[PDB]
């Protein structure tokens, strides 16, 4: 429910789009289990996607802790200090890359509601309207009822 | 086919007389004329334009952010020019479309910067006295848009 | 400085002496005030629109 | 008492997040709480048609004030610019109306002039020239 | 005190309703679409001896292939592959 | 000639079809007030506090405004000033006055 | 304009005195204007929460 939840309006890290863009994705820090059932998917895409991921784009620092976990984990670090901590327990090799693709593609700022989803700065060019616009003057300024 | 003057006689509106059609082609040609030499020397500047996009129309100009509420097939990065432009206007002049504005006239360009889903919508149904509840949650794909200029081309 | 104003970074203090000699720099006579537009006078939400005209 | 339930507390919690900002014992009891999100998550679901229509709503009165601003009529104004071919929805042109009034008394000029043009249309059967901003644009 | 007995809309003593000019309009214009389909209605193209057959051949396949999707049904093939590959749930390190 | 709106508001509006005849060119520049539609600023100069012996007394006199009033009268005061219902400025409770955000999302 | 922000919402979210004369006038075509005017529905910024709200004097 938006009356219940928070809310913020469109917007950008740091102008991303006017000049270069950049990856906001800074860091994956991956932990995966040598043993454990749950951590099989993780597994295999450390053995198969994760090299090639890293090699796709370069300005992601990924780590791999490889630890006893019973929930296998990959938390997500933007460069606006925002950190995001998924759960890729029981999670097939597919679907833990879908969730590595959609980490790097999105920004830090909070996914809640957006309220309005467009972001002008500069909204009129012509001028705002206000209640004097579209309004003829009077010779001296004359308002209504006056004498001189 | 006289009447003499009542408050029926004759309809209330005033009576309208529409120019002369050759001499306004020839006024309409001037004023072309005038608005494209304005184009071509520089007379403008932050213009904005409104454009067709995803069964939407938006009123965009530079520099701005569209969010657009399915995915794209597009890389963050990639710069992408969006056709369908159907208004562009600049201080002291507006070019429209028949829908639409030429290719060759108005050239929008818009990167994406953000490939994203939104924030879970709720999807309850309830009906009273006849054990009737459901609830799903939703997250649809969004694509952030930053229009990057909007360029016009003397060719009117 | 995108969406930022002019007068957001630069913080002058006297708007009306600078255009002054910015007109007098430029040759233009002076600029004088004039109210062109208002609504509301003796009440305590009013509107004023004050043109400055040079020659 | 083989195997009874454990976590109920967080199936609780499940519902009672929903219902902080409410007023009354239905932000913390649960036997009322849980009605009341019903109700609310049923209203965020239905409210969507209503936003929809109230926007629209909110749009057309906008784009009569402007038009009457401008001393057109909304249908007039809208009716003439589709028969002009350019096809703007009314939130653009609520947008126009409030960013970007020279644009919209160029609309709404233009609007005018197609309307003239339907009267001269209607009494003259076109006659020569049946109209210069009539002549719709014909597509293959 | 304008009171109609019990609802309004059934019954012996009802709330009247009358016709605006919506509803005629409404009405005008379905009944000339109506009678624009009697128009379209009244020229046939093969006078009910021409169509005798014309399409008994394709009718005929057509149930021949319903015939065929209602016969082929059958359990669907079962393979050693996913047996032995559900032992992959214990893949340790390797 | 013939104008479909009044040129004297707002805009000069021109209205251009091309050759082609496939777009619509709207030409339309700002109209300025002109000196003869406005009047001069009033200058008021009010120097009533010099009294002939003193010239710190009209200092300490600067500071002699001042007015207290109890709620009634005072919520009356402001809503003939500012043409509002007396409902306006009666306080409210903690409950609403500690639900409100008080850092809302800034647009521009 | 360029309009510093703060003058730019005033001038927009300004109020306006409007003067109606009566003097033969049907009462409900005047109380139509007057409606109008007073709730705001003669501005492109209107909104119910916006308080955009005008003066009817009505001689
Ligand atoms: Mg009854």
């Amino acid at each position: 429910t938006a009356r219940g939840t928070p809310s913020r309006f469109l917007a950008s890290v740091l102008h991303n789009g006017l000049g270069r863009y950049v990856q906001q994705l800074q860091r994956l820090s991956f932990s995966v289990s040598r043993d454990g059932a749950s951590s099989r998917g993780a597994r295999e895409f450390v053995e198969r996607e994760v090299i090639d991921f890293a090699r796709r784009n370069p300005g992601v620092v990924i780590y791999v802790n490889s630890r006893p976990c019973c929930v296998p984990r990959v938390v997500a670090e933007y460069l606006n200090g925002a950190v995001r901590e998924e759960s890729i327990h029981c999670k097939s090799v597919e679907e833990i890359s879908t969730l590595v693709q959609k980490l790097a593609d999105q920004s830090g700022l909070d996914v809640i509601r957006i309220r309005k989803p467009f972001h002008t700065d500069n909204p009129s060019i012509q001028g705002q309207w206000h209640p004097f616009t579209n309004k003829p003057t009077t010779f001296r300024g004359l308002r209504p009822r006056e004498v001189q | 086919g006289y009447v003499p003057k009542t408050s029926l006689s004759s309809p209330p509106w005033p009576e309208v007389v529409l120019p002369d059609p050759v001499e306004e082609t020839r006024h309409h040609a001037e004023v072309v004329k005038k608005v494209n030499e304005m184009i071509v020397t520089g007379q403008y500047g932050r213009l904005f334009a409104v454009v067709h996009f995803a069964s939407r129309q938006w009123k965009v100009t530079s520099e701005d952010l569209i969010l657009i509420g399915n995915e794209l097939d597009l890389a963050c990065g990639e710069r992408i020019r969006l056709e369908k432009v159907l208004l562009v206007g600049a201080d002291n002049f507006t070019l429209l479309g028949k829908p639409l504005l030429g290719k060759d006239l108005v050239r929008v360009e818009a990167t994406v910067i953000e490939k994203t889903e939104s924030w879970p919508r709720i999807i309850m149904r309830f009906r009273k006295r006849k054990n009737f509840k459901k609830k799903r949650i939703v997250t649809t794909p969004q694509t952030v848009l930053r229009i990057n200029s909007i360029e016009i081309a003397p060719c009117l | 400085m995108t969406g930022k104003e002019l007068f957001e970074m630069w913080k002058i203090i006297n708007p009306m002496g600078l255009l002054v000699e910015e007109l007098k720099k430029r040759n233009v006579s002076a600029p004088e005030s004039r109210l062109t537009r208002q609504s509301g006078g003796t009440t305590a939400l009013p509107l004023y629109f004050v043109g400055l005209y040079c020659d | 008492l083989r195997n009874r339930v454990t976590d109920r507390y967080f199936r609780i919690q499940e519902v009672l997040k929903h219902a902080r900002h409410f007023r009354g014992r239905k932000n913390r009891c649960y036997r009322l709480a849980v009605r009341t999100v019903i109700r609310a998550f049923v209203k965020c679901t239905k409210a969507r048609y209503l936003k929809k229509k109230n926007m629209r709503t909110l749009w057309i009165n906008r784009i009569t004030a402007a038009s009457q601003e401008h001393g057109l009529k909304y249908p007039a104004l809208i009716g003439n610019l589709v028969k002009c071919q350019v096809e703007l929805n009314r939130k653009v042109l609520a947008d126009l109306a409030i960013y970007e009034p020279k644009t919209f008394k160029s609309l709404a000029a233009l609007a005018s002039r197609r309307r003239h043009e339907g009267f001269a249309a209607a009494l003259g059967d076109g006659k020569e020239p049946e109209g210069i901003f009539s002549r719709v644009v014909q597509y293959h | 005190r304008g009171r109609i007995p019990g609802r309004q809309w059934i019954g012996k003593h009802r709330r009247p309703r009358f016709v605006s000019l919506r509803a005629k309009q409404n009405m005008i214009r379905r009944l000339e679409i109506e009678a624009e389909n009697h128009y379209w209605l009244s020229m046939p193209y093969m006078t009910r001896e021409q169509e005798r057959g014309h399409a008994a051949v394709r009718r005929r396949e057509a149930f021949e292939a319903i015939k065929a999707a209602a016969t082929s049904k059958f359990p669907p093939h079962r393979f050693i592959a996913d047996q032995l590959d559900h032992l992959n749930v214990t893949k340790k390190w390797s | 000639t013939y104008s479909p709106l009044p040129d004297d508001y707002n805009c000069n509006v021109e209205l251009a079809l091309t050759s082609d005849g496939r777009t619509i060119v709207c030409y339309h520049p700002s109209v300025d007030i002109p000196y003869e539609h406005t009047k001069p600023i009033p200058r008021p100069d009010p120097v009533h506090n010099n009294e002939e012996t003193h010239d710190q007394v009209l200092k300490t006199r600067l500071e002699e405004k001042v007015e207290h009033l109890e709620e009634g009268p005072m919520i009356e005061q402001l809503s003939k000033m500012f043409f509002t219902t007396k409902h306006r400025w009666y306080p409210h409770g903690r409950y609403h006055r500690c639900r409100k955000n008080l850092n809302p999302p800034k647009d521009r | 304009s360029s309009f510093s922000r703060a003058p730019q919402q005033w001038a927009t979210f300004a109020r306006i005195w409007y003067l109606l004369d009566g003097k033969m006038q049907p009462p409900g075509k005047l109380a139509a204007m007057a409606s109008i005017r007073l709730q705001g529905l003669h501005k492109p910024v209107y909104h119910a929460l916006s308080d955009c709200g005008d003066h009817v004097v009505i001689m």
